[PDB]
């Protein structure tokens, strides 16, 4: 009847991560298990011990059962020896902490061996902390026999030494500074809208003290100028406290100094301090307190007590500590590469007729014609021993030159089967020669291309993969790149050489035309604007003029022909002393497009000279990812990042988490581990703090795993029964009660409150946790710390958008435009596992609708939101709440549209009690849907609120106000668009399916319509917004 | 003047996207402020010719203008008078990529799951091997201190020998475990190859359908499917 009565016979009824389990196979080891503990004697006494048992208690009772067994006399006094066994990472691990529980060892199998302690340096031996924290044994690194790796570890400690000395140089002030960096804004001058909130530079601040019953606390409320520093603020509080009828002004003044220097200001209820003289407004807490219309609560903190909390770092060095035969420009031959033989390639014989290897020389983008070796030996056992010849004189190879290749199978059956890339120079500036064995990577999901030159350079460390064997021409000597001294000569000679020609050709007369300032026009252009060869020569020819426009430096590298060694040599020289540029400008230079070290190095110096620790935190995600494209392990960017990491604990905290999150990624696994090794060795007592966080995350990761795959198809009631039962168990109390939330390590987490902990409704079983705040001023800030641990979704796409959102707010704020957007906290801590900050007193539009739902069977009254919102805010409040709501709504409209994030519906849009609106679960972010569109469409419901419950709300003063904000805000972002493109561009490494290529990033361009006039763009922006909304968006412009 | 390979006001990005998977000539053109091969701006007022220019370098080397300048590829694909029908046909062609993609991407996950599963097993063995080796050391460890006290053949030795044996019969059990793993990893490795096999088979089918489909879609003049 329905389906033309035609059956389908096919039809019938019928993410990954290394186990976080206590045992191999098993997620949760049983309460009682059978532990075969092996003794020096050769007796296998088998033991039953509690799953949560100390090694102490096992050794203590093993010895008891030991007497009752053969050869009791041979076994010595307990204290003499110790426990060791094979772990879930296949490594033998000696067990120095006897307090460690059995389930916390990640044993492969449930057995222990007793041996005496070997290596007198037990404390040295006990850097398993590093490996624990890092996620792989430091032992594994010593095995690595590559000279680059070995050199990295030995050489990189220069930084570590330097860093340590600065911390303890001015000990202890200096230590505390490192441990508790001041959290301050980029510039002191406050925005006028912020300025208006306070009265003629006046702020009311409450300072608290505890004094002599050391149990009771005392406010000293007071009104200070915002620019006042803490020293002055501490004084004001001391003046107020000690004023008395018996105290004369002279007497009082003298006490103030003696008690003045002795105290420091700390924020109440979280470990954030003010130890640097900046204007109070400049600290973040302060400026939050202003905006949120809240009164600051600082606390006078005895320096003596604060210094007592800091512990001695006691950094210790680790156990680990020619004749330049022919220069490159000497060599006189065309580049030759000998392809030998693929091995493991697997293709159905029938389907693909023939298979061949395709190679190209690259410098990011190509320096000569790609060539493919003749298609041959298709079916199997490919052994084409062809030498490929590339038209480029060997001297003309640029330092950062890389061979790119793949294997393809095939009338247009073109398709890559495998790919790989090789740096043409070793880390020692040496041109590579000889046989090379290269294990290819598998193609990514996204690319039909045959080459993948963005692919990380180096051999895939998966052995069981297609391996391609190669020969690199040998020139009777190891060939090294020329010294900087040598290149300069060539630069100068080629300069002197230019004067003598008479005629003019396509690319270079001396006279510098005023009309041709096109450069400036081009300069301003956004990076994704393709530049023409005609423009390329144009620029190249007036290279010397550009030194006046420092900002044009990046357009001016893409112009250069990198194949010509003359041009490049000259370019090295411009770049040498070129003028420092704005860090955001400089950041473009660390992306995949600019691989030259000289260029890179210059870029870092921009950062070194001009990058404020505040701004570095803002851009820290991007800067770690750009590490993938850096050519060797030892580079200046890493050293810049490592010093900043070791010189600022807050920067270091996030430095560690961002590296650690990517360790699952096998392309960067090696560079990031070694970088983590470095950092962990020298960071200080934080490592113990990081180890607690890592212990906790692993505990949660394993727990969630059990709900997601063993407790699925169970009632929530049964799951929560399990959840609560498991958390009460002692290793969980230990492992989660006392540690710093990774979302923000200022917030201290203690004594988990299980009352308030629960599994959320989502099928991924995100855990909703609530812990006690143990700051003595819990009350003045927040009493309970809540955060959502989610194992299943891939946060970093969300992660990035929240960074972009945060970044728009700053631009707008600093352009006087007060659009308030809540970029809520998010941290990716591994493979599709993360934390999400919880915002209280915030509900989804849907929830609003369900709360305010009448008898039924109708559309929920659009007014419900307004009605709900009216009922929370009554009185003079109501005007302000709409403002906030209205401001936020307009702000999100622009960003959402600009970024083209996921379609918004009632389910992914949140409104706070106060009136602020925020977005969550952005998901996919640049129209990956297609496989120009308004994601956020204001429905009736929003408009009513925007127009204060009007009828026919589209034509209201309120809405007019609203449209203004969008144009100004959208326009504001458009003017800064350069920054967003680089931010996106820098993330191309990170294995994110949205960012596979520059093409992907290109949607933003369309969205901001960088190809039209600003006035044109406003009309275009209005067009789409009118087009999507169905009306109200028309006929307006500038004064 | 249309010239068949002239796209009028096609966007910067889309040229790259129509020059997607090309081994080629195509033309584009701020009006106040352009052939792509390498983007070269043209000038009607770049370096004695507009339409004739394309024919001028259609069969002639551009080396004259610049050294780096030593396939029309804009076929409208006439290769069907009913807009809906050709549309239905292209949508039915489309109805395959939407399916083909799904099979491609289904395997891509299994590809990855299997590959992760493989390393897990791969490392597991290492785990055994080192465990295995310790139990050997243990059984060897006792003989030095076992026979060394053997002086009696009173009672004690007989009991200890039975306790010692478990060890040799445990080692037996473990080797059997690793073994049992190894035979699964083979079953995995072989599984793994097959996925790559079938991926390289869909891999380029998926390409041709997507192309003619886009060609059929591009062919008409006014995203239903």
């Amino acid at each position: 009847s329905y389906y033309h009565h035609h059956h389908h016979h096919d039809y019938d009824i019928p993410p990954p991560r290394p186990s976080s389990g206590e045992l191999w196979g098993i997620h949760l080891m049983p309460p009682r298990i059978l532990v075969e503990c092996l003794l020096p004697n050769g007796m296998i006494v088998t033991l039953e011990c509690l799953r949560e048992a100390t090694l102490i208690t096992i050794k203590h009772e093993l010895f008891k059962e030991a007497r009752k067994y053969p050869l009791h006399q041979l076994l010595q006094d307990e204290s003499s020896y110790i426990f060791v066994s094979v772990t879930q990472e296949a490594e033998r691990e000696e067990f120095f902490d006897e307090t460690r529980r059995l389930c916390d060892l990640r044993l492969f199998q449930p057995f222990l061996k007793v041996i005496e302690p070997v290596g007198n340096r037990e404390e040295k031996i006990l850097n398993r902390e590093i490996g624990f924290a890092i996620g792989m044994p430091v032992c594994e690194f010593d095995m690595v026999k590559d000279p680059e790796v070995q050199d990295f570890r030995r050489n990189i400690l220069n930084v570590c030494k330097e860093a340590v000395d600065l911390r303890d140089l001015n000990s202890p002030h200096s230590r505390a500074m490192y441990v508790y960096p001041p959290n301050v804004e980029s510039s002191p001058e406050l925005p006028k809208h912020i300025y208006n909130k306070l009265d003629k530079g006046q702020i009311i601040v409450v300072i608290w003290v505890i004094v002599s019953p050391n149990n009771d606390k005392q406010k000293y409320t007071l009104k200070i100028n915002h620019d006042c520093v803490p020293e002055q603020v501490i004084a004001e509080a001391i003046r107020k406290k000690t004023r008395s009828m018996l105290l004369s002004s002279e007497q009082l003044k003298l006490c103030v100094l003696e008690y003045q220097g002795k105290y420091i200001l700390k924020v109440c209820g979280c470990d954030e301090y003010f130890l640097e003289k900046y204007p109070l407004s400049q600290y973040k807490y302060i400026r939050s307190c202003i905006m949120l219309g809240r009164m600051p609560n600082l606390m006078l903190m005895a320096k003596e007590s604060l210094y007592s909390q800091l512990p001695m770092d006691c950094f210790t060095m680790p156990s680990y500590s020619e004749t330049s035969t022919k220069s490159l420009w000497v060599i006189n031959s065309a580049l030759r590469i000998k392809i030998l033989c693929a091995t493991y390639v697997n293709v159905n014989i029938r389907d693909i007729d023939k298979i061949y290897v395709r190679t190209g020389i690259y410098h990011g983008g190509e320096p000569l014609c790609d060539n493919v070796n003749t298609q041959r030996v298709p079916c199997s056992n490919p052994r084409w021993n062809e030498w490929l010849n590339y038209d480029i004189y060997i001297p003309d190879l640029p330092r950062a030159a890389r061979l790119c290749l793949s294997i393809c199978s095939v009338k247009e059956e073109h398709c890559p089967l495998a790919w790989g890339n090789i740096n043409l120079f070793d880390y020692t500036d040496t041109l590579v020669s000889g046989k090379m064995a290269l294990n290819l990577w598998p193609v990514p999901h996204g690319l039909e291309d045959l080459l993948n030159p963005i692919g990380v350079t180096g051999s895939n460390p998966n052995k069981e993969t297609p391996c391609l064997e190669l020969e690199f021409d040998w020139f009777s000597s190891v060939v090294k790149f020329p010294d900087m001294s040598v290149i300069e000569e060539h630069a100068n000679w080629s300069v002197s050489r230019e004067a003598g020609f008479s005629y003019s050709h396509a690319g270079l007369n001396e006279l510098r035309e005023n009309d041709k300032e096109q450069l400036k026009a081009i300069s301003t252009r956004d990076p994704l604007s393709e530049i023409t060869e005609q423009e390329k020569d144009f620029l190249w020819s007036h290279r010397h003029y550009c030194v006046t426009i420092p900002e044009i430096l990046p357009k001016l590298l893409l112009s250069v022909k990198w194949n010509s060694r003359d041009e490049v040599a000259q370019m090295y020289c411009l770049v040498k002393d070129w003028p420092p540029i704005k860090p955001e400008q400089a950041m473009e230079l660390l992306d995949c497009n600019y691989p030259d070290p000289m260029v890179r190095g210059f870029a870092v110096r921009c950062l070194e000279k001009y990058l404020t620790d505040d701004k570095l935190s803002q851009y820290l995600i991007q800067l770690v990812q750009v590490l993938k494209y850096e050519q060797y392990l030892d580079n200046l960017l890493v050293r810049f990042l490592l010093k900043k990491a070791l010189t600022n604990q807050r920067i270091g905290h996030f430095f560690f988490w961002h590296l650690k999150s990517e360790m699952h990624n096998k392309t960067v696994s090696q560079r990031f581990g070694l970088l983590l090794e470095s950092y962990c060795r020298a960071c200080g007592m934080y490592l113990k703090h990081l180890n607690r966080q890592v212990e906790a995350m692993e505990k949660l990761i394993n727990l969630t795993d059990i709900l997601k795959q063993e407790k699925k198809d169970e009632t929530q009631k049964v799951q929560m029964k399990f959840l609560v039962e498991q958390m009460r168990r002692p290793d969980f109390m230990d492992a989660l009660q006392g540690f710093l939330s990774p979302l923000n390590p200022a917030h201290q987490l203690g004594n988990l409150r299980l009352e308030e902990c629960r599994i959320m409704s989502s099928a991924k079983r995100p855990l909703w946790l609530n812990w006690e705040n143990p700051d003595i001023m819990s009350e003045l800030l927040f009493q309970n710390n809540e955060i959502i641990f989610k194992n299943g979704d891939d946060l970093r796409q969300d992660m990035l958008t929240l960074q972009i959102i945060r970044i728009m707010e700053n631009i707008w704020q600093n352009q006087g435009l007060d659009l308030r957007m809540l970029p809520y906290g998010c941290l990716s801590i591994g493979d599709c596992v993360g934390l999400i900050e919880v915002v209280r007193n915030s509900h989804t539009i849907m929830q609003i609708q369900c709360k305010g739902g009448l008898k039924g069977a109708l559309q929920f009254n659009s007014h419900t939101l307004h009605q709900w919102l009216k009922d929370k805010n009554k009185g003079e409040i109501y005007d302000a709440a709409i403002d906030l709501f209205t401001r936020s709504c307009a702000g999100y409209c622009v960003a959402t549209f600009i970024l083209g994030i996921g379609d918004r519906h009632n389910s992914n849009i949140m409104v706070k009690d106060d009136g602020q609106l925020f977005h969550i679960d952005f998901g996919h972010f640049l129209d990956h849907k297609k496989k120009e569109r308004v994601p956020f469409v204001l429905t009736q419901d929003f408009l009513i609120v925007i127009s204060k419950g009007a009828q026919e709300c589209t034509k209201t003063r309120e809405f007019e106000r609203f449209q203004e904000m969008c144009y100004k805000a959208y326009l504001a972002i458009r003017q800064h668009a350069n920054l967003f493109i680089n931010l996106f561009s820098m993330m191309l490494g990170s294995g994110m399916p949205e960012l596979q290529s520059f093409d992907d990033i290109a949607y933003i361009r369309k969205t901001l319509a960088l190809d039209k006039t600003e006035q044109e763009a406003l009309e275009y922006f209005m067009k789409q917004m009118n087009d999507a909304h169905h009306g109200g968006w028309t006929t307006k412009m500038d004064w | 003047q249309d010239a068949e390979w002239y796209w009028g006001d096609i966007s910067r990005e889309e040229v790259n996207e129509k020059l997607r998977d090309t081994a080629t000539f195509l033309v584009r053109d701020t009006k106040m402020h352009t052939l792509t091969l390498k983007l070269i701006k043209i000038f009607h007022r770049f370096s004695t010719f507009v339409v004739e220019l394309i024919n001028h370098y259609r069969n002639e080397s551009l080396a004259q203008y610049n050294p780096k300048l030593d396939y029309p590829v804009s076929k409208y694909q006439q290769d069907e008078d009913n807009i809906e029908a050709v549309g239905k046909k292209l949508h039915e062609y489309n109805t395959q990529f939407q399916e083909k993609s799904r099979e491609y991407d289904r395997l891509y996950e299994e590809y990855t799951r299997t590959s992760q599963e493989i390393q897990m097993k791969r490392t597991a063995i290492e785990a055994f091997n080192e465990t295995i080796k310790i139990f050997e050391e243990q059984c060897q460890t006792q003989e030095r201190y076992s026979k060394e006290y053997i002086e009696k053949f009173e009672k004690e030795i007989q009991r200890i020998m039975h306790n010692y044996d478990k060890l040799k019969s445990r080692i037996s059990e473990i080797i059997d475990s690793r073994r049992r793993l190894e035979e699964d990893l083979k079953k995995q490795a072989a599984e793994y190859r097959e996925i790559d096999k079938r991926m390289n088979s869909i891999k380029p089918d998926l390409i041709q359908l997507r192309k003619t489909r886009d060609q059929y879609l591009m062919w008409l003049t006014q995203n239903e499917w």
